[PDB]
């Protein structure tokens, strides 16, 4: 009922950099949204109770402010901790209910994919399948896009990609579209291709294949 | 050290009632009212409930109100919920929170529960075979493909733990089918794919399979 909205949805922030995260109740929910911290493994966690007030054990790091229907989080400096996922709250009227919520993602600098494409293998053509996976690797940021056409023909509902979270180390992103089909309508083409855009990219590239030759 | 949490998880086929618990570690389940919400997966919060450990007095979300149900316990400290006839479209992490004033304080590990009218059954891994065609820029990718299996988790390590440098072990996606997909990658010098030999290890545990398939170069 009473709508809570958060924004952005998703930022980047730079370790040790003062970030805000914004709410905004639909209706005046004087002062009663409060805020969770929640890590992909765990449960949320209250860090700001009421509408600014550092719940029992929050570093003096965090702190909150706002009055009828907007609000705001602030981590007055970003830390490897700190970077995780923020949701609003809200317990003034039934139904009490949360924002989408928005995560914290470390910046760097972009990196072109590196893209490979993988012909099915014959164990698994056999028994009627055939899937094609292509391989999108470190790039960033995470706004990527995998095109994939048979005989010039773009498909479509198809293919399902899947993506990783920023590697630990080097930060970066990974997606892997997979493109399946009867072992029969793939013997009815030659040419399988993968085009990945992003913005890394001066223009898209395109890994193909060809069923016999290499 | 007042903590109350849940259990691990568990798999139901749809249409059937489920009940998860709560706990009281050291002030009063009486004192508080605990609150049940439901995070689905890659969603935020949504709110359920909660019970008074005393009266029992509930106040269900009314979207809820017809399908889960707050039960109480004042013998053994511990708060259930119940969700009758459950759809895969109900399948979330489940959460009760101990609400201190107005406000979720203290709260309880996730339970997930898992909604599918599939059976358990073992992956097929089959090979990602090596990239180093014009892909021969010092190094070249190469993995494995763990299809059809249920349920979760299915781990996958490259050989038997040596290499830890570059591999990726992408999150599982559900199919059409209700089984599972996963695929592992791991990137690795355009020259020892010779030099060197890679094997996969592939494990779903409950269908208790365990294959190591090994991946190497394509003929062509």
């Amino acid at each position: 009922n009473i709508v809570m909205t958060q924004s952005p949805k998703s930022m980047y922030v730079s370790i040790g950099e003062r970030v805000t995260l914004s709410c905004k109740a639909s209706e005046n929910v004087d002062t009663y949204v409060s805020w969770y911290q929640q890590k992909p493994e765990q449960s949320p966690k209250l860090l700001i109770y009421g509408a600014s007030n550092r719940y029992t054990g929050v570093p003096d790091r965090f702190t909150g402010s706002g009055s009828a229907t907007d609000f705001t989080l602030t981590i007055s400096s970003v830390q490897a901790e700190d970077l995780a996922d923020y949701h609003c709250g809200q317990s003034y009227n039934y139904p009490f209910t949360f924002g989408s919520g928005t995560k914290l993602e470390i910046k760097r600098t972009v990196a072109a994919p590196s893209v490979f494409i993988f012909p099915p293998s014959d164990e698994q053509l056999k028994s009627g399948t055939a899937s094609v996976v292509c391989l999108l690797n470190n790039f960033y940021p995470r706004e990527a896009k995998v095109q994939w056409k048979v005989d010039n023909a773009l498909q479509s509902g198809n293919s399902q990609e899947s993506v990783t979270e920023q590697d630990s180390k080097d930060s970066t992103y990974s997606l892997s579209s997979t493109l399946t089909l009867s072992k029969a309508d793939y013997e009815k083409h030659k040419v399988y291709a993968c085009e990945v855009t992003h913005q890394g990219l001066s223009s898209p590239v395109t890994k193909s294949f060809n069923r016999g030759e290499c | 050290q007042v903590q109350l949490q849940q259990p691990g998880a568990d798999l139901v086929m749809p249409g059937a009632p489920v009940k998860l618990s709560c706990l009281a570690s050291g002030y009063i389940f009486t004192s508080s009212w605990i609150n049940w919400v439901k995070q689905r997966p890659g969603r935020g919060l949504e709110w359920i409930g909660r019970i008074d450990p005393s009266d029992g007095e509930v106040h269900y979300n009314q979207d809820f109100k017809d399908k889960a149900t707050l039960t109480v316990d004042k013998s053994s400290s511990t708060a259930y919920i119940q969700l009758n006839s459950l759809t895969s479209e109900d399948s979330a992490v489940y959460y009760c929170a101990r609400g201190f004033l107005p406000w979720f304080a203290d709260w309880g590990q996730g339970t997930l529960v898992t909604v599918s009218a599939a059976s358990t059954k073992g992956p097929s891994v089959f090979p990602l075979a090596p990239s180093s065609k014009s892909t021969s820029g010092g190094t070249a990718a190469l993995g494995c493909l763990v299809k059809d299996y249920f349920p979760e988790p299915v781990t996958v390590s490259w050989n038997s733990g040596a290499l830890t440098s570059g591999v990726h072990t992408f999150p599982a996606v559900l199919q059409s089918s209700g089984l599972y997909s996963l695929s592992s990658v791991v990137t690795v010098p355009s020259s020892s794919l010779g030099t060197q030999t890679y094997i996969c290890n592939v494990n779903h545990k409950p269908s208790n399979t365990k294959v190591d398939k090994k991946v190497e170069p394509k003929s062509c």
